[PDB]
C-alpha cells in the first residue's frame, strides 16, 4: 500500500520492449518529442497497457498456428487461448518494434521430435499490408513447410522494406491494423509534460544491422521488473508524481532527482543540452523519495 | 469561440450562512482543464483558495478554508462550483476562477471578472511598494522557505488596478505568448524576482509572485508589489 | 528481532517464467523419483534475498553467456554478460549461465555490440556440456565447430538434443553438468537440495525449450521457484521467522483456498500429495501463492490434490 | 562408532554458573542439529534448547530463556550449554541429543549424561499404565492446537535407568529397529501410543513430544510408567 520501487540497481534490470538487459538511459533523439510504445506501459498503481506482459519470458513473443507451404500466421495468446480483439492491439508480449524488418525464429509447441533441428527461421515486414495483428494475423515471407502451433520470437532486425531506404527507428511502433469499426484501442502517446522536464527511455540491444553500423537500442519507458511490481503492488496513488532518487547504493549519495509520473513514464531537468542520464552509472538503485506536486522543479542532471 | 469565465451566486451573506458560487466556462473544451478558485479581500493581496483537477482526482485547500469549503465541477454543464459553509468575515472577497493550462506549466492563464462576497448582517514575502521611472528598470524581489520556493517553480502575476490577475512568468523565468521580454523573472535558492526593464507606464499594476508549497500542499502567494511609475 | 513481514508476488502462476530458462511456466509437477535430489544452480535464491549458484536477478539474464573467441578458434573465453572479466575462480561460472544438464547445448549467438549494415549476425553452434573442455569455473568453454570471425559474442541455448558421448543417455534436465570447484569457496556449487521429509515431495516450475528427445514428448525444464519470485525477495528481503513458511495456493476468482505448501528458507517449495498418483499438478494454473503465516519445520501439512470422478 | 559424551555437570548451588560440554564422534558434527534434554531425578524430560547445524536457528524453553545460551563449535566436535545464575529448579541429568534426518529429526543418539545438582508437562498423558504378557496397552498423549493440532507427533521409549530412543515420528514411521507391535496414531490435538503382543522387555517409561508453534520449541509429555505384570 505505500507505493515502492525494486531496491535492484539498474544493472540486473532488463527492457520492457525487448528481453534483454538494460545497458544505460538515455533521452530521445528530440527531446519534446512523444513515442506510443505497446510494451512496458503500465500505470504505477498496476494496471497495465496496451500488449504489454507481467513477465519477460513473455516479452516481444509470438504464438499461432499457420498451415503447411504457407505464409499466414493465425495469432493466438501465448498460452494458445485464442486472441480476442478486446481493448487489445494485438495478443500479450506481442512485439512492438516499428519501423523495421522483424527477422523471427520459431518452433513448434509441443516438441514431438526424436531428431532434427526444431528451429525455423523467417522474415515479417510490418509494413506490409497483410501485418494485421490486431485482426489475428500476419503474413510471413516464405513458406512453412510443416503446418503447426509455432511460438517464437524476433530473432534480429533489419531496416524496413518498401520504405524507400529508411533506417530502423525504435522510436516507432508497428500499425497493427484495422477494418471498419474495428480500430485497434491503442495505449496513448506519452508526451513530455512540461517544466523542462525530458523523458528517461532505458536502452537494450537486439541483434541485427542499421545503416550507420552502430548499436541496435530499443528504448522503453520502465524496466520490466517494475511493471511486474506495480501489477502485484497496486500501491494506491497519492500525488501528482512520485519523486525518486537514483542512489548509488554503496555510498548513500544519491545521483539524480526524477519524477515518475502516474502513466508509467519518468523524467528529469538535463543540465546542459549535451549531459542527461547517459553519463549515470548502471549500478545505482531507484529509491522512492515522497509524493510530489506538478509543479516540483528537479534538480538537473549531468555535467 | 470566445474562451471566457464568468462567476456568479455571489452577493450579501450572513455569518455562519452558506452560499454557493458557480463558474460557467465556453469557448474551449472544458474538461480538460485544471480550475481553481482565488479570491482577494478587496484592496489586499490574491489568496488562493481552492484546486480541482480535470477529472476532480486531485483536490486541494487552503488551510483557511478546510472542513468549511467544497469545490466541485460538473463538466457536462461546463460549470465549476464552490460551496462555502459556515462562513465569516474573513471571507468576505473578491472571487475569482481560472484555468490551469499546460503550455504555461498550467499557470492561470484565463480568469474570470470574479464575484463579490460580503459576510455581513502571508508567506511569500514582496517589497510593499517599489517605484521607477520611464526608461528605468526595477526589481521587484521575493523570498520564501525551502517547502514552496525551494522545492517548486515560482510563477508571477500582474493585475491592473480592478481588473483580472495576467500570468506574468512560469517555471521561474518564462513568459506567455504577449509578455513582453522586458520582463524576466530569476530564482536561486528559496528566493525569486522579477525584473522590469525599459519601464512604461502601462507596468503601473500590483505584481504578485506565486509558488507550491508541499508544506500546506497548496499554492502560496506574496504579498503584493505595488509598482508605480513616474 | 527483524520483523518485515514475508510476501509473495501477487500475480498467477500462468505469467511467470521459469527460473532455468527464460520461458512462461506451462506447469507444475513432481519430480520423477519424488525421493530424488536437484543441484540446479538457476532458480536458487533463499527466500530472504540471497541468490545462490548462478542465479541472476533478472529473466533478461537467464540462460545467457558471453565471451570472447578469437576467429578461426573453439574456444570461448567467458566474461559476464555485460561484459565485465569474469575471474577463474570467482563462482561455478558466470551469472545466469545455463545449468541444463545431460544435453547437447544449439547454441545461437551474435556479436555485441552490433556493428554491421548488412548481413544476418547470428551465429548457430553447439556445446557438448560433459566434454572436458567445458571448464566455466575455469572461465572457457569449447564450442563444437570454427566461429569464422571472432570477437565479443552473447547467445543463448537455442535447442537441445540427448547428450552425446554420453552412452545413448535421453534429454535428462533434472541434472546439471559438471562445473564448479572445491578449490575455493566461491567456486563451489549450490548445495544439492533433498526433499526435507515428513512425507513431502519438491513441488517443481516447467516450461518449455525446444529441442527433440528421445520419447517425441515436450521438452520440458524443471525448476524451484518461479523467476519473479526470486527478484521479488532479492528486492524485499524479507527477515527469515520460522523454518518453514505457510502458503496457501489460492483460487483469486474467490479467494479460495486450494491447498497447503511450505515454502522453506533455502529457496524450495513443498507439499504431501493426496496420493501416488495425484498431486499438484492437477492443480489450475491461473491460482497465486500466498503467505499465510510462519511455521515449523514440523508442521503437518494438509494433502494436495484427489483423483477419482 | 556413533556416539555423543557429555561433561562437566556437578553439585554447584545457587546464582552460580556450569559449563556443559557434549563430544561427538563416529559422525559428522557438523552435519547435525543438536538438542539439550535434561530430567530431574524420576521426574520427565524436559527439553531445554536446540542449536542447527551453522548456529543460525537456536531455540529455548520458556524456563531457561535469560539465563542458559547454547553454543556449538563444529571444529572442536562440541555442542556446549553455559548454564548461568542456576536455580534448584535446574536440577537433572543433562543430556545432549542428535536430531537425524531420516526420522524427521527425531532425536536418535542421546548420550550417557552429566548429572548437575543444585540446593542450598503442556502434552498430557496417563501417569501409568500396565498389561499382562501378550497384551495390548495404549497410552493418550493429548495436547491443543499450537502442538499436536499443527505439527508430528514423537514418541519415545526410556528403559529402565537408560536414555531415551525414539519409538515412532511422523505420526506412525517406526524408525530402523523398532518393533510392529509398536503402532502411533495422531487425531486433532490427541496422539495415541498402542503396544500390542506385550513383552516384559517393554517395561519402561514411554514420552510423546511435539513443536508447540506458540512456545517456539519443543514440548512433552509428561510420561507414562508402562509396568509389566
Amino acid at each position: 500500500r505505500p507505493f515502492t520501487v525494486p531496491n535492484i540497481p539498474l544493472k540486473y534490470l532488463s527492457n520492457s520492449r525487448i528481453p534483454n538487459p538494460i545497458e544505460g538511459m538515455s533521452l530521445s533523439p528530440d527531446q519534446t518529442q512523444n513515442v506510443q510504445f505497446q510494451n512496458g506501459r503500465c500505470t504505477i498503481d498496476g494496471q497495465p497497457l496496451g500488449t504489454t506482459p507481467v513477465s519477460v519470458s513473455q516479452l516481444c513473443k509470438f504464438r499461432g498456428r499457420i498451415t503447411s507451404g504457407q505464409r499466414v500466421l493465425n495469432l493466438t495468446e501465448l498460452d494458445g487461448s485464442p486472441f480476442m480483439a478486446f481493448a487489445a492491439p494485438a495478443p500479450a508480449g506481442f512485439p512492438d518494434l516499428g519501423s523495421c524488418d522483424w527477422h523471427i525464429e520459431m518452433s513448434k509447441i509441443p516438441n514431438s521430435s526424436t531428431q532434427n533441428n526444431p528451429i525455423v527461421t523467417n522474415s515479417v515486414k510490418p509494413n506490409s499490408q497483410q501485418f494485421v495483428p490486431h485482426l489475428s494475423s500476419i503474413t510471413l515471407d516464405e513458406n512453412v513447410s510443416s503446418g503447426g502451433d509455432y511460438i517464437g520470437t524476433i530473432q534480429w532486425t533489419s531496416p524496413p522494406s518498401d520504405s524507400g531506404g529508411a533506417n530502423t527507428n525504435f522510436w516507432k511502433i508497428p500499425d497493427y491494423g484495422s477494418s471498419l469499426a474495428e480500430a485497434s484501442q491503442l495505449a496513448p502517446a506519452v508526451y513530455p509534460p512540461g517544466f523542462n522536464e525530458v523523458i528517461v527511455y532505458f536502452m537494450a540491444s537486439i541483434p541485427g544491422p542499421n545503416q550507420s553500423g552502430s548499436p541496435n537500442l530499443v528504448p522503453c519507458l520502465l524496466p520490466q521488473e517494475y511493471i511486474t511490481h506495480f501489477i502485484s503492488e497496486q500501491a494506491p496513488i497519492q500525488g501528482e508524481a512520485a519523486l525518486l532518487h537514483y542512489v548509488d547504493p554503496d555510498t548513500n549519495r544519491n545521483l539524480g532527482e526524477f519524477k515518475l509520473y502516474p502513466g508509467g513514464y519518468l523524467t528529469c531537468v538535463p543540465n546542459s543540452s549535451s549531459t542527461g542520464p547517459q553519463q549515470l552509472p548502471l549500478d545505482g538503485v531507484f529509491v522512492f523519495a515522497s509524493w510530489v506536486s506538478r509543479f516540483y522543479q528537479l534538480k538537473p542532471v549531468g555535467t | 469561440a470566445e474562451v471566457q469565465l464568468v462567476e456568479s451566486g455571489g452577493g450579501l451573506v450572513k455569518p455562519g450562512g452558506s452560499l454557493r458560487l458557480s463558474c460557467a466556462a465556453s469557448g474551449f473544451t472544458f474538461s480538460s482543464y485544471n480550475m481553481n478558485w482565488v479570491r482577494q479581500a478587496p484592496g489586499k493581496g490574491l489568496e488562493w483558495v481552492s484546486s480541482i483537477s480535470t477529472s476532480s482526482r486531485y483536490i486541494y485547500y487552503a488551510d483557511s478554508v478546510k472542513g468549511r469549503f467544497t469545490i466541485s465541477r460538473d463538466n457536462a454543464k461546463n460549470s465549476l462550483y464552490l460551496q462555502m459553509n459556515s462562513l465569516r468575515a474573513e471571507d468576505t472577497a473578491v472571487y475569482y476562477c481560472a484555468r490551469e493550462e499546460g503550455s504555461v506549466d498550467y499557470g492561470m492563464d484565463v480568469w474570470g471578472q470574479g464575484t463579490t462576497v460580503t459576510v455581513s448582517s502571508s508567506v511569500l514575502t514582496q517589497p510593499p511598494s517599489a517605484s521607477g521611472t520611464p526608461g528605468q528598470r526595477v526589481t521587484i524581489s521575493c523570498s520564501g522557505s525551502s517547502s514552496n520556493i525551494g522545492s517548486n517553480y515560482v510563477y508571477w502575476y500582474q493585475q491592473l488596478p480592478g481588473t483580472a490577475p495576467k500570468l506574468l512568468i512560469y517555471r521561474n523565468n518564462q513568459r506567455p505568448s504577449g509578455v513582453p521580454d522586458r520582463f524576466s523573472g530569476s530564482k536561486s535558492g528559496t528566493s525569486a524576482s522579477l525584473a522590469i526593464s525599459g519601464l512604461r507606464s502601462e507596468d503601473e499594476a500590483d505584481y504578485y509572485c506565486a509558488a507550491w508549497d508541499d508544506s500546506l500542499s497548496g499554492w502560496v502567494f506574496g504579498g503584493g508589489t505595488k509598482l508605480t511609475v513616474l
